[PDB]
RNA sequence: CCCAUAACCUUUGUACCCGUGAGAAAGUGCCGUUGCUAUGGCGCGAUGAUCUACCCAUGGGUGGGUACAAAUGGCAGUCUGACAAGU
């Protein structure tokens, strides 16, 4: 079926961190530009999205006396942005300067957002290729997997200890040569359930959701007729909800 | 040395400035403003754990700064603090205001003085940069010309090379320095008087200053770096010098 | 204004109430709002006077013109206190030129609002003019003769 | 009698009246001297009765400006017009303390009936009143001292340095390295758009070589299914199809072999392209207006070499000020090429310190500098 | 208002005293000549002080070292010929700019410094 | 988590490469204008003269570097394995 491209996949991973790397270094060029100008804002948010809508909102400090800005940040710290725009440090600005400010924040914008399609694109080709993968332990991770270790029948090749190792290997090889204490969550510490839990119970919610993982990721990849759901997926999500639940449930200090 | 060594930073006895040792020792401090070197000055960074996040130390000329002989020759005491405020006679440049700014660090301020205009303009650059330094362009005889500017200040240092040193040093001090306030004065004897003995210019000086109710407490000379200056550190007390 | 209606509304100390208004205009110029009061209690004064005048007539301009020029120098002060707030290139001083301006006649209008009331509002518009806000005038005035 | 005294802020001015006048003939002593320190004894001493502050920043810098020359402003005098009592002018004077002894004229001949004083007395109820600050002020002075101080600051500053935007150059520094980032984004997206298309086109991915035009042929032609004449026409009013690519496009497009690639990856594809397209549009605009800042700034460096080598020049030197200041003797730009190099290297030294302290250039020395540059070249 | 750049130029007197000071710089190698040497001289802190012309064509190129001349705290003086400059450096063309350099074993250390205290008087 | 999302080498793609400070070169030199000889321009410079591997007779192929690119080249191999928890 021409849905099933596990190449695109993973250029579409690697695309992923490049452009969140290049969003922040792009940032950091708004942020130096508009500290030339007028450093408070830069000091009082940092979340770049928000701080680039209010460079296309407002665009000097008598406007942003004039303006509102409700809906991009909460009031207590727009009219602190006021009270810095009402006393600041700063210059007054030239036209020309001020347009390629506006041109650079509409270009922040449109990164964000096309960041945000792009992961949608993701979410739904990864339900579309491995689905129990992505009902058991999350898409993001679920395309890490693929991508460190190549493909998706040599990932379900390999067996379920080595895919709770799968991410620190370096750790991993330097640990056995000098024969210490084995990494025990490697890369498996971004899923939701490892989230959930805390501590010795994440090294077994992790031995228990790679094993699971495991059996998700056999059926996926090597199956004739998949059905697209993924209630295998879901039953294993629902044991391991079960055994979560046990294992926060017991209790250590006496009663 | 070379720009690939690795060195190991240490905290000192003044806080603020630390040793850098590697094969050679260096006296260095922390950056505000990262990555950016103002003269040209070789920094050292390191990482710090989220992820780590990378900061940025700077080397002090020895050479070039008239204070950096303070630390390197050994004062017992410099009232500039981590918390506290800096009067600041005489930036000639970021050469000493940014280092100043470095010490004092985020919470306290510097107030930089000086009155020719390119080094003013040099010196508003560099507090655009750097937050916590404000320049003022004004002469530094006539507090009355800038007294809405400058609100009761810890420690006043004072590097100016006029005849007026200890009259103007009086006058600033009267002014903005708290009680029981720190005061630091770079003197050259060349740029006071010449046929008069460097020694016995100290003492004109250091008496002169005993007459305006600062009393000194010690004296470096900074001998290996610059010829014939010294350092002299005192207290202001405004109430029973004995 | 408080200060002022208390002198007035129980006493009518009209001229301690005047003092009062001179030196809050002094200490505050920037207020259209006192602007507005120190008007109103002019032409208040003024209607006092007039129905005194009137009331002895039957037992048995002016003062538009100190309203105008009231009116003048409040513009005029106005009008440098918006300049000088956020007082800078060519073009950014002939946008905040069109703002001010913008500003300082939807005041005027304002008092328009508040309102020989032809010939004040008539003393205005020739005042004002020494696009749509040109049609505004133009309006106004033909309307207003039409009043 | 030292009835009133008169202090100023950052934000606006305040007068307090004294109630207990220290007895002065002691003032050299330890006692009076931590009263002067300690707040148990100074409101003892010293009570708020006015205090009016600034509406306004630019009015607060040119207040501070007013103060700092001598001049009294109109806020000040209404404030002593409603704050000083009526006094006589031969008879008991009602005396002000004031920290200005130069000040002290403009208020003498402005009000008749105050004497002025500028004594220690007075430097020592103001350095108290300095001290204890915003502690004194019973809540009614709104806003930080700190913060006002720091605006106030930098506009005083600013305002008698007689400061500039177009003597800046740190819109040239960050304008030039970001539009390095652009170049390398945007070839580093060509190749990822090269390859994630080219599991649609190897065909292409051999074919076309620019970037703007690959991106370009991905907005135009969808995929390489959906092609007609009117699409070869358009091509055509595209890149070419004189060079006979559109002819090789289409038919390698009957023969291609790779995934005919579905609506989604169709999809995504064009929103990479036109996100790419876009970027190059703001990098060419950006561009521009960098030649355009460089004419404003410092265009001998555009006469005589050119305005992105200029640029790169400054973006090296960290500042046009560090440019002026390196040496014609260690400057690095980029045997006998050499010697042709050290030449053009010292007339650039002269014509950035020109361009540095001159407020604006001198284009026709730019020619001699030039002229001179090509007769050295015909020399050698 | 505010003054031309080369602040300050000099009395006739001073620039003669100066130009048979460079002159006798000029004889012991303590001299040193070029604005490009004056640079480098400031930078390595072995400048002693510094004459400067008012008349080159144009100013700017002269008028780059004050900064650095402050910076050091070093004194600057003008003169209004750089052809008598040059003519006073004993060189083939006009200078527009020398330093005279440290030496404490010179045989013109008192008049050298007898002339920078002049100049330190009428800055 | 400190980085296998890489680090280092190695193989291929892009490059040019052996601060000093007064000494170089050694009627006419080459043209222009004007006729019953007059003559137009220039002939060093402080604002800076000069110093910063291997072969084949101003070509190549070896030799070595740092700043940039690709490698399904290399270092380079994927943990343990039957009890636990309540009564």
């Amino acid at each position: 079926s021409a849905d099933k491209v596990d190449v695109m996949i993973i250029q579409a991973i690697a695309l992923l961190d490049d452009l969140d790397k290049e969003l922040n270094t792009y940032a950091m060029r708004c942020k130096e530009w508009y500290g030339w100008h007028f450093p408070e804002l830069a000091k009082i948010v940092t979340d770049s999205v928000a701080y680039a809508r209010i460079i296309l909102t407002m665009g000097i400090r008598s406007k942003a006396s004039e303006t509102d800005l409700s809906e991009i940040l909460p009031e207590e710290i727009e009219e602190r942005v006021k009270t810095a725009a009402e006393v600041s440090m700063g210059t007054e600005i030239t036209q020309t300067d001020l347009d390629n400010i506006n041109a650079l924040a509409e270009q922040i914008v449109e990164f964000a957002a096309y960041r945000e399609q792009l992961s949608n694109y993701l979410s739904a080709r990864m339900k579309a290729i491995a689905p129990n993968l992505t009902q058991l332990v999350g898409e993001l991770v679920g395309a890490r997997l693929i991508a460190h270790s190549g493909s998706l029948i040599s990932l379900a090749k390999s067996p379920a200890s080595t895919i709770q190792i799968l991410g620190a290997e370096k750790a991993l090889f330097r640990a056995l040569k000098t024969k210490h204490d084995t990494p025990k969550y490697g890369l498996l510490y971004h899923a939701s359930l490892v989230g959930q839990a805390t501590g010795k119970n994440k090294g077994k919610i992790a031995r228990v959701l790679a094993a699971k993982a495991a059996v998700s990721l056999r059926y996926d990849a090597l199956a004739e007729d998949r059905d697209d759901s993924g209630d295998i997926g879901l039953e294993s999500r629902a044991k391991v909800e079960n055994r979560l639940s046990q294992l926060e449930g017991r209790d250590l200090r006496t009663t | 040395a070379r720009g690939g060594a690795k060195v190991v930073i240490e905290p000192h006895r003044h806080a603020g400035v630390y040793i850098a040792r590697g094969k050679e020792d260096l006296l260095v401090t922390k950056n505000m403003a990262p990555g950016e070197s103002v003269y040209g000055e070789k920094r050292i960074s390191v990482e710090e754990p989220v992820p780590p996040t990378k900061v940025e130390y700077r080397v002090w000329n020895p050479f070039r700064s008239k204070l950096a002989a303070g630390i390197m020759g050994g004062l017992d005491e410099l009232f500039i603090a981590p918390g506290k405020k800096v009067l600041y006679l005489g930036a000639a440049s970021g050469t000493s205001v940014s280092h100043v700014s470095d010490v004092v660090g985020p919470e306290g301020v510097v107030y930089a003085v000086e009155f020719s205009h390119r080094p003013g303009r040099e010196l508003i650059s560099m507090a655009k940069k750097r937050p916590n330094i404000i320049p003022i362009i004004e002469d530094a005889r006539h507090p009355q010309k800038y007294r809405m500017l400058i609100g009761m200040v810890d420690c006043v240092f004072a590097d100016v090379a006029q005849p007026d040193q200890a009259r103007i040093i009086a006058l600033n001090s009267h002014m903005f320095l708290k009680d029981q306030g720190g005061v630091v004065i770079s003197i050259k004897a060349n740029c006071i008087d010449s046929t008069v003995d460097a020694e016995t210019v100290f003492a004109r000086e250091v008496q002169k200053l005993r007459e305006e109710r600062i009393k000194p407490l010690e004296q470096l000379t900074l001998e290996p770096y610059e010829r014939d200056h010294c350092i002299v550190v005192g207290r202001y007390m405004r109430s029973g010098l004995k | 204004i408080s200060c002022a209606k208390y002198e007035y509304e129980v006493h009518a100390n009209f001229k301690s109430c005047r003092n009062i208004f001179q030196n809050g205009l002094r200490f505050n110029p920037d207020v259209p709002k006192l602007w507005y009061e120190y008007v109103k209690f002019e032409l208040n004064f003024i209607t006092k006077l007039i129905n005194r005048r009137k009331v002895m007539g039957l037992i048995n301009a002016l003062r538009g013109d100190i309203a105008l020029t009231i009116f003048d120098v409040c513009m005029k002060t106005l009008g440098k206190h918006y300049i000088n707030k956020h007082k800078s290139d060519s073009k950014m001083n002939i946008e905040l030129n069109k703002e001010t301006l913008n500003y300082l006649f939807s005041e005027s209008l304002r008092y328009i609002k508040l309102f020989e009331r032809d010939y004040l509002i008539n003393h205005v518009l020739q005042f004002w003019k020494n696009p749509e806000l040109y049609l505004k005038t133009v309006m106004i005035d033909i309307t207003l003769n039409i009043r | 009698p030292i009835e009133y005294l008169l202090f100023e802020e950052p934000t606006g001015y305040a007068v307090f009246k004294v109630k207990l006048q220290q007895d002065d003939i002691g003032s050299r002593l330890k006692e009076v001297q931590e009263q002067i320190n300690d707040f148990g004894a100074f409101t003892k001493l010293i009570e708020l009765v006015s205090f009016a502050p600034f509406k306004g920043a630019a009015e607060a810098l040119e207040n501070a400006n007013d103060i700092s020359e001598g001049l009294v402003s109109e806020s000040l005098k209404a404030i002593l017009d409603l704050n000083l009592p009526k006094a006589s002018s031969k008879k008991k004077n009602i005396t002000l303390a004031i920290s200005d002894k130069n000040l002290g004229p403009s208020i003498k001949e402005e009000f008749p009936y105050v004497d002025c004083i500028s004594n220690e007395l007075a430097q020592d109820l103001i350095r108290g009143v300095r001290l204890h600050g915003e502690k004194l002020f019973k809540g009614l002075q709104s806003g930080d001292l700190e913060r006002a101080q720091l605006g106030l600051g930098h506009a005083y500053s600013r305002a008698k340095v007689k400061f500039s935007v177009q003597k800046n150059d740190n819109h040239i520094i960050q304008a030039i390295a970001l539009l390095d980032q652009l170049d390398k984004d945007i070839n580093t997206f060509a190749m990822r758009v090269k390859e994630w298309y080219g599991w649609h086109f190897p065909e292409l991915a051999k074919l076309v070589p620019d970037n703007y035009t690959f991106a370009k042929l991905v907005l135009f032609i969808k995929d390489k299914a959906s092609l007609n004449d009117d699409s070869l026409h358009d091509l055509a009013a595209l890149l070419n199809e004189d060079s006979g690519i559109a002819q090789r496009v289409i038919d390698n497009a009957r023969i291609s072999m790779g995934q005919d690639i579905s609506e989604t990856d169709m999809e995504n594809v064009c929103v990479f392209a036109q996100r790419v397209a876009s970027l190059a549009d703001y990098r060419r605009q950006l561009y521009d207006y960098l030649c355009e800042k460089m004419h404003t700034v410092a265009p001998n460096l555009s006469e005589l070499i050119g305005e992105v080598i200029g640029a790169r020049l400054i973006s090296h030197a960290g500042s046009l000020t560090n440019l002026s200041k390196q040496a014609a003797s260690t400057v690095q730009i980029l045997k006998n090429k050499g010697r042709i190099s050290r030449y053009l290297a010292n007339k650039c030294s002269m014509a950035s310190r020109i361009d540095n302290y001159s407020e604006e250039p001198s284009n026709v020395f730019g020619s001699v500098l030039k002229k001179q540059v090509e007769q050295r070249l015909e020399f050698y | 208002a505010p003054n031309p750049k080369a602040f300050p130029l000099a009395d006739a007197a001073l620039t003669q005293q100066i130009l048979d000071v460079v002159q006798q710089a000029a004889n012991l190698r303590q001299l040193k000549k070029g604005a490009n040497e004056a640079t480098k001289t400031l930078n390595r802190g072995i400048s002693e002080f510094i004459i400067m012309a008012a008349d080159c064509e144009p100013i700017e190129i002269l008028l780059h070292l004050p900064l650095l001349c402050e910076d050091k705290n070093v004194p600057y003086v003008f003169v209004p010929s750089r052809v008598a400059l040059g003519r006073a450096c004993g060189v083939s063309r006009p200078v527009i700019a020398a330093s005279i350099t440290t030496n404490d074993a010179s045989a013109i250390k008192t008049q050298i410094y007898a002339v920078k205290d002049k100049i330190e008087t009428l800055l």
